[PDB]
RNA sequence: GCAGAAGGGCAAAAGCUCGCUUGAUCUUGAUUUUCAGUACGAAUACAGACCGUGAAAGCGGGGCCUCACGAUCCUUCUGA
RNA sequence: UUUAAAUGGGUAAGAAGCCCGGCUCGCUGGCGUGGAGCCGGGGUGGAAUGCGAGUGCCUAGUGGGCCACUUUUGGUAAGC
RNA sequence: GAAAGCCGCCGUGGCGCAAUGAAGGUGAAGGCCGGCGCGCUCGCCGGCCGAGGUGGGAUCCCGAGGCCUCUCCAGUCCGCCGAGGGGCACCACCGGCCCGUCUCGCCCGCCGCGCCGGGGAGGUGGAGCACGAGCGCACGUGUUAGGACCCGAAAGAUGGU
RNA sequence: GCCGUGUCGGCGGCCCGGCGGAUCUUUCCCGCCCCCGGGGUCGGCGGGGGACCGUCCCCCGGACCGGCGACCGGCCGCCGC
RNA sequence: UCAGUAACGGCGAGUGAACAGGGAAGAGCCCAGCGCCGAAUCCCCGCCCCGCGGGGCGCGGGACAUGUGGCGUACGGAAGACCCGCUCCCCGGCGCCGCUCGUGGGGGGCCCAAGUCCUUCUGAUCGAGGCCCAGCCCGUGGACGGUGUGAGGCCGGUAGCGGCCCCCGGCGCGCGCCCGGGUCUUCCCGGAGUCGGGUUGCUUGGGAAUGCAGCCCAAAGCGGGUGGUAAACUCCAUCU
């Protein structure tokens, strides 16, 4: 069955696969079924923003992706605690809440508090009949538009710094080299062994 | 295109391009990679040497994110910034060298590749090779390391 | 001079101090619950393996006692914890008399 | 005569007797034979160590040469 | 088996060849020895006949053969 | 119109742009000039540059000389040109570089002087480097897996009458 | 009357011009961190501003061709009436 | 997408996931326990407030239930007492008005223009023709039926065409329900023949056992589970 210089191959067709076949013939039909499920969901709700609540700034895990910024799930009660809004009030203000999320850094904590107060300062509420607590006159003169598009406060905006130009000085052109990588990597794995021989000379008397 | 193929041209001829003697049936050598050590052995060496056996250590559940480091070597290093930077770098004021950080360009390690130009840089990478950083320290540049 | 590999790894941030999440204080003894388990182990008593254990734990030896508790209660981290609270009954039976 | 089946080879010898020895060791490639010009096996010429013998040149990394043997998977021992 | 054909097999019949000058070497070693290598310079018409070659990829069919000179094996011989 | 059109802070991702090792990991630029340390079989500082060298090599460039109704004076052109030059792709060869291992060796470094890091010179193993050629789409041939060019058993299994 | 291409200039339109830049400006403008009610560029943060460079929109001069981009004048030679 | 990858496999033929990442969609909660409230709770029957198209909050009797109904409470903590500065709400039912983004749904019946002149034919929908207004209509030149090939003869098709009948989701009079937040102080704080272990089966890519199941043994409470090589020690992370 094999021949001249070729590829040794494993087609996974040793199983009755013509019954379990999937053809995407309804796929234009479902694209105009979930546009009409977005349009008849936009006009059904309110002047409330389409594509739902405000999402947080979130950094990705796992070395490959930890230099980018992603839209997250909720707002991690500590960030709701500092911003001053209540946890059961917040999801009818338009603010997503994920109670199982942890804040253990401070800079990424203060980023989303700045984000959450910037949202509250660009929000207009409607009283049912015009009582308006925490709210004043005509609704920002009818709120300048109707409904937003694919993100209320532009959820990614992954930004990079300027770091314009520097002068190649001493102690910078001279030290932080490949020897610093090799010695720091070796002391990372010779740490527990060297702390064992130190015990052996501590029980030496 | 059924028009352009061999079976329209081969219709009228008896064995249909397969021979009176051999008379192509279904599976005369077995199905797939059958007999790879026995009767198809001379095919599997001379074209796939290495195909049979254990060769290393097993690592259960590897994650293709722990080992992720892309590389850029030094010829592709000045294209990470504009060409408007390096023409502005060398026009005789002071030792003002630009930054080139490969991490916001999506690279982690800087390898060596000759003809890094005469200007100084400060290059912010996660890792360096020793051929790479001594090309940089010979154009008057610096090699600053980032986590 | 921060770097990725070595012994002080990672980008340097500053830690957020926080009172820990309430789910983590789950198996604490909570003195009324201490009262319920300590009252009910004298109306009910000891299991047959841990009466044989504490009559090996007073006379026979201790390496053979835990070898008997290794087999019946499952693991080693469970066998020592059982062996030390049978010894605290055996100490309270004899030395508190 | 050279252990033996044959053939080739061999005379201050490759035989016979004696004297020391362990090169029947450690390691990388190349090549020949079978051949697809693949493998094992066998062989050849080296190279680098460490050795033996001899006064020395040298010879020796098994048997005077042509035969005497065995993959993957698994087991086992050895090595830094 | 001393001797030993006919047919046959290999190689050679130039410029990648020849000569001269110099210099590198950790190889070799009485020696400006030996041998390799490198650079530079000098002289092209070097058996007959015929012919355009060189090179890579992809590749089907085939893997039962049969006969006749001459040469030969088994067999009494055979359209064996 | 189940089409077509657009997005680009929708390029995430795929393949390619870098290889090698079981792995920890490491990871592809050289030559000259001028000097110096025992110019010590080894090297060091500064400049010039910059993919090395040899043999072939289409094309191109130069080209003495050569070719015209009367002789000495000047112009474009074109054909013939021995010779010489820079040499494409590519082939053969030599050198070089990176990784794995081997042997022999000496030197340098300090977020800390160590059963620490780095370097050297020779030899071998690699699907490498030596100024990138890939990607997407379409077609054709080939091989394979699928009922697989068409038809064909003796069977085996499950559930029933 | 005309547009093609280098060369600019009027920096003109840049503040009543488009876009692009991992160019610059720690003296601009907004909510903050670093110390003794105030303050130090005292190093920046989030954003806006306006310089510079790269390319495209006019005006005067200048360069060539007026190229299948053309009309009028005169010329030559046709053409039907 | 990862990825035909890690991994499994007479390591042969073959098999073969996940986590990041980009999207589609996005919504969160309740209980037993532990405490508190005179069982503050529920079901049935009888006559009524008063009703359409029938279900109730009101009244009176029989049961349920303390072996525990209901309220407030749920691990993101909770409750109570303080103190501090706010605030009077939500829900359905009834009547009708005002809409409904393709312009809400269902149903019926309606809506442009040659059958003109000549001509061929069994029969025309054929062929020719309609002044310098292009013979007529066109938001209608889809389709089909009519003695043959029809924009105009006829259903229709076009059009935010018109009128009809029934039905739906949503404003505003009467019922029904109604103190939240912060700071401090004290008290409270959890699911067992289950986890786990051994062994045997089946299963998985899961490999010194991924999952499941039988049998045996069987917990703890700074505990337990997980951290992809069996085990001991140790630290950390994470979940409950
Ligand atoms: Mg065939
Ligand atoms: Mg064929
Ligand atoms: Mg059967």
């Amino acid at each position: 069955a094999p021949s001249r210089n070729g590829m040794v191959l494993k087609p996974h067709f040793h199983k009755d696969w013509q019954r379990r076949v999937a053809t995407w013939f309804n796929q234009p039909a479902r694209k105009i079924r979930r546009r009409k499920a977005r349009q008849a969901k936009a006009r059904r709700i309110a002047p409330r923003p389409a594509s739902g609540p405000i999402r947080p700034i979130v950094r990705c895990p796992t070395v490959r992706y930890h230099t980018k910024v992603r839209a997250g799930r909720g707002f991690s009660l500590e960030e709701l605690r500092v911003a001053g809004i209540h946890k059961k009030v917040a999801r009818t203000i338009g603010i997503s809440v994920d109670p199982r999320r942890r804040n253990k850094s401070t800079e990424s904590l203060q980023a989303n508090v700045q984000r959450l107060k910037e949202y509250r300062s660009k929000l207009i509420l409607f009283p049912r009949k015009p009582s308006a607590p925490k709210k004043g006159d005509s609704s920002a003169e009818e709120l300048k538009l109707a409904t937003q598009l694919t993100g209320p406060v532009m959820p990614v905006r992954n930004v990079y710094k300027k770091e314009k130009a520097r002068v190649i000085t001493e102690e910078e052109k001279n030290f932080k080299a490949f020897a610093s990588l090799r010695m720091a990597r070796a002391n990372a794995r010779l740490f527990g062994i060297r702390a064992k021989r130190a015990k052996e000379a501590a029980e030496q008397d | 295109p059924s028009r352009l193929r061999k079976t329209r041209k081969l219709r009228g001829h008896v064995s249909h391009g397969h021979g009176r003697i051999g008379k192509h049936r279904k599976h005369p050598g077995g199905r797939g990679n059958a007999g790879g050590l026995h009767h198809h052995r001379i095919n599997f060496d001379k074209y796939h040497p290495g195909y049979f056996g254990k060769v290393g250590m097993k690592h259960y559940h590897l994650k293709r994110n722990q080992s992720f480091c892309p590389t850029v070597n030094l010829d592709k290093l000045w294209t990470l910034v504009s060409e408007q930077t390096r023409v502005n770098a060398a026009k005789n004021k002071t030792g003002a060298a630009p930054i080139i950080d490969v991490v916001r360009s999506g690279y982690y390690k800087v390898l060596g590749k000759g003809k890094l130009p005469k200007q100084p840089v400060i290059v912010k990478a996660k890792f360096f090779s020793r051929r790479a950083e001594e090309k940089i320290k010979s154009v008057g540049g610096a090699c600053v390391l980032v986590a | 001079y921060p770097m990725a590999v070595g012994l002080n790894k990672g980008h340097k941030v500053t830690k957020n101090v926080s009172k820990p999440r309430h789910s983590r204080r789950r198996g604490r003894l909570t003195k009324h619950t201490k009262f319920v388990r300590d009252m009910i182990r004298e109306v009910c008593g000891f299991a047959p393996y841990e009466r044989r254990a504490m009559e090996l734990l007073k006379v026979s030896k201790d390496k053979r006692a835990l070898k008997f508790i290794k087999k019946r209660v499952g693991t080693h981290i469970r066998a020592k914890r059982k062996r030390e609270e049978l010894s605290n009954v055996l100490a309270a039976m004899r030395k508190a008399a």
